[PDB]
RNA sequence: UUAAUAUUUGUUUAAUGAAAAGUAUUUUAUUAUUAUAUUGUAUAGUAUUAUUAUAGUGUAUAGUUUUUUAAAAAUAUAAAAAUA
């Protein structure tokens, strides 16, 4: 992302509507998945002992100026802005995971399931049950070939 | 004779690069042993601009 | 001029067909292509005598008779074979005809070797092969009453092994206790 | 929708602008990678100086590359200074990463070891406070007389945080391109890595032996035939190392410590 | 390596430790994405003269090992040189590319087992005889330390075959114990500098001490 | 490029670039089963260390020996009884 | 054209000088691999006597008999000697207008080299490569 | 005059003994061994320091060390898509 050279709304809103394209995306994921956070920053966020999303987010500003000017994370502030701005949604995520829950649930979930191993095993009764009537109309045929040698 | 004298220069030459060889590489492991006896003194590990917590993590190898 | 040549980028066959060298395990073929003047290779050494010679004789006198492919591809099949080469093979099949171990007559279409000349010393090199392999067998008795006389000697080994071990473990016992004695002697005493 | 007037990747002028038009175009391999750039005239690329092929400039820069890591500078002609810069800048980047597959690459691209070692040592820590442009190119006034090719001198930034060409002055050369180089007299006392002094003193002492005497008696004899001028007669050269000189020269490598 | 990322949390491994790597604590809810894991690369072990001796020392206690139980002799043993299991596997490996060790199945209760190979097996008994003969050499006692430990030596020659069996194995698990409790007063620090051998490749110069935590 | 010890026969591989070409036919390297300083000599054909202008990085690709020599070292029958100790995917 | 490889691959049976090496004129001990001075001539079997190949002195590649040298690189094993093609299919003795006591060989498998065993070896190698097991 | 011309442009070496040919001021060229007078050892040719390895033996990892230049047209080679 270039924001221009600062965190907006709108930054912050295609961040939250990105949101949803990463349903497994926890608050406890690694750093590498936020934006602008190259390997550079990567490593130092780890000298720094943050591994996750939530270390991120809880963060100084004073820590980020660290980061920023006497590190060299250029985009730390953006990487900064991407983690608090997607935080809260990730703690629900966590919690109940009710955007992801609400709108679905354990009930068509499991009618789902249900429905998939029901037409999973019809779709083999079918070839059985045609099996079948071939080996029937095969001893009926045997049967007709008996009586007319007969005849 | 020219038979004879061919085989013996061209088998000395072979036995002196030979020995050659191995002087040089003893001498460049020495040459590396000291310079990690200096890095070690003096604190410098080629490791990268970062610290060893990287390298503890070890995700880049 | 070649493009090969030209990429900033060389492939390793790219440098192996650079190797005009005349050096030890250089690129032969790249060698082979300038003249016998410019380049030196002499002639092959073949190795011929009685040691392709009764190992032919033996692949032959098995099938009796068999093709040259044939032949040539039931030698490659076992792992052992003396001739590195079908033309190899030529060069024995031809001498054993001048000095009259095979004979190859035409069929319809083909020629086949067979052994018509020594054909009772070609039945004596048979049976000499076959008292070979009983040897073989005999030797393989009496490598498996080696065999039991190595598990003795591993019994052997086992006892030393142990008392190796013993007297290793022992050494580490003592030397852990000197260093927790050093650190702190209550452990040490307590185990004395 | 439609194409643009003229489709298809068009070569375009030397300062001609971008485009920007929908057009499939291809790179022959990942340039954005260090030492990995390729070489052109237009703005994303390296300016390529002349060479027989591309195979050969990349010798050229690998070569060039090597010797400014080697000696902390490089006296250049020509679109090779862009190049040794900016591929110096990769260098310095590879240093930082510190990783094993940059220890690797730098080691496929240059020609000496141990200067990837003494890069891999030196540069993380001269660098460390800075964030681009760790080298500096300054355009002489003096042309090469040959070819009257501009010259350039390369070099990089942070001399004082280096552990090697720690006070070097580098505004004229030694005496003797073997020995050691100028040092100012404020950092008489500074002391080099005891690998790359044992290094730098056995290819010095390569050439004190006679052998090389008569090498450089012969180089005279072969320049004197090729048609060179101002090549004296063989009878009349002098050797670059002598008894009294080296003595002397001892003396002051001691004085410098 | 940490306890969070590269391995499952709360678990450890009791082995020599890296000079200077801090064991920094990583979350529960620490995760790592699909496309992320695959792209991790780990810094190589060492798998020369050191580490192979050692596990050739450990192969040769126990005669033959398995692939499950090697890691555990491997604590026990004081003078561990290894990292963790990725160090151990890279070692077997370099030794299974040497020609020391060869990996066999038994058929009754379907295990790797490691056995030492026929030519290989005299080198290793010199390297084992060498190394004792060092271990004796370093450890330090007085005259009447010295005079117990050659008569418990003496006695245990002296006893009987199934009588040493359980005097080594009863030897072997008070070892055990001890390296347990000596491992919480020192521990074994790995030094590691990379360099560029004259082919111009990558490999790394080891150094091994030991160190006293308190 | 795949490598062999001329004295035992231990193989190691290692790409050759381009500043290396002279040391591909033969390398004076140490040997790890010899302890000492053998000739090495050159074995089986890798693809290549950089990249062929315009083609992937799988071109040229190492020869049917050099695919041989790694399935037997480190593969599924190689690495079965090295899974039961590390699984060196993990740790 | 030449039609052989190049840099014959010896993965599947390499090809080394043993530690313990005679000659077959000689019965004498040959340097290992410090001089060339020996001639190898390997076709991949265990056949005795010397395994992988047997050895020969550049100066005793030479036939036995006749003490001369091979007419197209070319001896015949005789009961453990090494013979030419004259004197083993029982011609006179042929003195050679070229050199006489010394026959035109390269040293150390050289001139053997592009013949020989090369990789594939067998055919049951290759399948083991292309299927997954 | 052509001619502000064409042409040259010296930044990286994979190979080993004669004779014809060549006489270039080898100042004592070599320093010695053996024995035994005398005699002679360095460099081709194609009008040249030129597309050039004179193939008489012989075999070999000594890297056995002079090719400028910052875009273009035409031309010369080499490559040149999931169109035919
Ligand atoms: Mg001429
Ligand atoms: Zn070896
Ligand atoms: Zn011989
Ligand atoms: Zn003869």
């Amino acid at each position: 992302i270039a924001t221009g050279g600062r965190v907006t709304n709108e930054d912050r809103r295609w961040w939250l509507v990105h949101l949803e394209c990463a349903p497994d995306i926890t608050p406890g994921t690694f750093i590498a998945w936020l934006d602008c956070c190259g390997t550079h920053t990567c490593k130092k966020l780890i000298e720094r002992n943050i591994w996750t999303i939530e270390q991120v987010a809880a963060l100084d500003s004073d820590q980020v100026d660290e980061l920023k000017y006497r590190e060299g994370c250029l985009k730390m502030d953006v990487v900064w802005e991407h983690a608090r701005t997607i935080i809260t949604p990730l703690r629900q995520r966590e919690v109940t995971g009710g955007v992801e829950s609400e709108l679905q649930g354990r009930i068509m979930e499991l009618r789902k399931k249900r429905e998939l191993e029901r037409r999973r095993e019809e779709i083999l009764k079918e070839r059985a049950n045609v099996s079948e009537q071939r080996e029937e109309t095969l001893r009926k045929l045997r049967e007709a070939i008996a009586a007319k040698k007969a005849a | 004779k020219r038979i004879d004298t061919a085989k013996r220069m061209r088998r000395d030459r072979r036995r002196i690069e030979e020995l050659k060889t191995l002087e040089f590489w003893g001498w460049y492991m020495k040459l590396q042993r000291v310079r990690g006896r200096w890095c070690r003194e003096q604190g410098v590990s080629s490791r990268g601009v970062y610290g060893p917590a990287v390298d503890a993590a070890e995700l880049w190898g | 001029k070649e493009y090969r040549l030209t990429v900033p980028y060389r492939s390793e066959v790219t440098m192996l067909r650079l190797a005009n060298h005349k050096a030890i395990n250089s690129n032969i073929r790249e060698l082979f292509k300038k003249p016998l003047v410019m380049n030196n290779i002499k002639a092959i050494p073949r190795d011929l005598g009685e040691i392709p010679r009764d190992y032919v004789l033996r692949l032959l006198f098995f099938h009796q008779p068999i093709r040259l492919v044939d032949l040539w591809t039931i030698c490659k099949e076992h792992d052992d074979v003396p001739l590195d080469s079908a033309k190899h093979l030529r060069l024995v099949l031809k001498i054993a005809k001048l000095q009259r171990w095979v004979y190859a007559e035409k069929n319809q279409t083909n020629n086949l070797y067979y052994y018509y000349v020594h054909q009772s010393r070609m039945q004596e090199v048979q049976q000499m092969v076959r008292a070979s392999e009983v040897r073989k067998k005999e030797q393989e008795s009496v490598r498996e009453i080696e065999a039991e006389k190595l598990r003795m000697e591993e019994q052997e080994r086992r006892k030393v092994a142990l008392d190796e071990n013993i007297v290793a473990l022992q050494n580490a016992l003592v030397s852990n206790i000197a260093q927790i004695q050093e650190f702190d002697p209550g452990f040490a005493r307590s185990k004395i | 929708g439609r194409a643009p007037p003229v489709i298809g990747c068009t070569r375009k002028a030397r300062y001609a602008g971008i485009d920007d038009n929908p057009t499939i175009t291809y790179k022959p391999w990942d340039t954005t990678e260090p030492l990995m750039a390729d070489y052109g005239w237009t703005r994303g690329k390296l300016p390529k100086f002349r060479a027989r092929s591309p195979f050969h400039r990349q010798q050229i820069a690998r070569r060039m590359v090597t010797e400014m890591i080697r000696k902390d500078y490089c006296i250049v002609g020509g679109a090779r200074a862009p190049a040794l810069r900016i591929l110096a800048d990769h260098v310095v980047e590879l240093a930082k990463a510190g990783d094993t597959d940059s220890r690797q690459q730098l080691a496929y691209f240059l020609h000496d070891p141990l200067m990837v070692d003494k890069a891999f040592d030196e540069y993380p820590r001269r660098f460390k406070d800075m964030n681009a442009k760790y080298a500096m190119m300054t355009r002489l006034k003096s042309r090469r007389r040959t070819d009257a090719v501009a010259m350039y001198f390369v070099e990089y930034k942070n001399r004082d945080m280096s552990d090697n060409h720690k006070g070097e002055d580098y505004s004229a050369g030694p005496e003797r391109f073997f020995l050691p180089p100028r040092i100012v007299e404020t950092e008489k006392g500074i002391q080099r890595p005891p690998h790359m002094q044992m290094a730098f003193d056995r290819w010095a002492s390569k050439f004190k032996t006679e052998e090389f005497h008569h090498w450089w008696r012969l180089r005279h004899a072969k320049l004197r035939y090729w048609g060179v001028r101002n090549v004296p007669h063989p009878s009349d050269v002098d050797p670059l190392w002598t008894e009294k000189e080296e003595e002397e020269w001892h003396n002051e490598m001691l004085a410098n410590t | 390596w940490q306890s969070g990322v590269h391995t499952p949390h709360g678990v450890v491994y009791r082995g020599a430790k890296m000079k200077n790597w801090p064991e920094q604590r990583i979350p529960e809810n620490f995760k790592f994405t699909e496309e992320q894991r695959f792209r991790t690369k780990a810094i190589p072990r060492d798998v020369g003269t050191i580490p192979r001796n050692f596990v050739l020392g450990v192969l040769y206690r126990h005669q033959p090992c398995e692939v499950g139980g090697l890691w555990e002799h491997c604590t026990n043993d004081p003078e561990i040189v290894l990292d963790s299991k990725r160090h151990l596997r890279e070692v077997l490996k370099q030794a299974r590319e040497e020609g020391f060790v060869t990996f066999e199945r038994d058929a009754i209760s379907n295990e790797w087992l490691c056995f030492l190979t026929r030519e290989r097996y005299e080198e290793v008994q010199r390297i084992v005889t060498a190394k004792s003969e060092a271990v004796d050499t370093h450890s330090g006692l007085r005259g009447a330390a010295a005079t117990e430990t050659s008569t418990y030596a003496e006695k245990f020659r002296e006893m009987n075959v199934e009588a040493k069996e359980a005097h080594a194995r009863r030897l072997e698990e008070e070892v055990a114990n001890t390296t347990r409790y000596l491992r919480r007063f020192q521990q074994r620090e790995i030094d590691y500098l990379p360099y560029t051998d004259l082919n111009g490749k990558v490999n790394f110069m080891w150094w091994y001490e030991t160190r006293d935590v308190q | 490029a795949l490598f062999s010890c001329f004295r035992c026969g231990y193989m190691y591989e290692f790409a050759v670039s381009n500043s290396y070409c002279r040391k591909l036919t033969l390398r004076n390297d140490h040997c790890p089963r010899c302890d000492q300083l053998t000739l090495f000599r050159f074995m089986s054909v890798s693809g290549m260390v950089g990249n062929m202008p315009f083609k992937p990085i799988g071109v040229p690709g190492p020869s049917y020996a050099t695919l041989w020599w790694r399935k037997t070292r480190e593969g599924k029958e190689a690495s079965a009884p090295l899974d039961a100790v590390c699984k060196s995917d993990r740790w | 054209r030449p039609h052989f490889p190049a840099y014959n691959e010896d993965v599947d049976r390499p090809m080394v000088v043993p530690p313990d090496a005679i000659c077959f004129n000689c019965d004498k001990p040959i340097d290992a691999g410090d001089v060339n001075s020996y001639v190898w001539i390997p076709a991949g079997n265990a056949t005795v006597p010397t395994p992988q190949g047997y050895f020969f002195h550049f100066g005793c590649f030479k036939c036995n008999r006749c003490k001369y040298r091979l007419g197209h690189n070319k001896f015949y094993s005789k009961d453990g000697k090494a013979w030419c093609i004259p004197c083993a299919l029982g011609r006179d003795v042929r003195v050679p207008t070229r050199r006489w006591h010394t026959s035109y060989v390269n040293t150390h498998r050289t001139g053997s080299r592009l013949t020989g065993h090369f990789f594939p070896r067998h055919s049951h190698q290759m399948e083991f490569l292309f299927d997954p097991n």
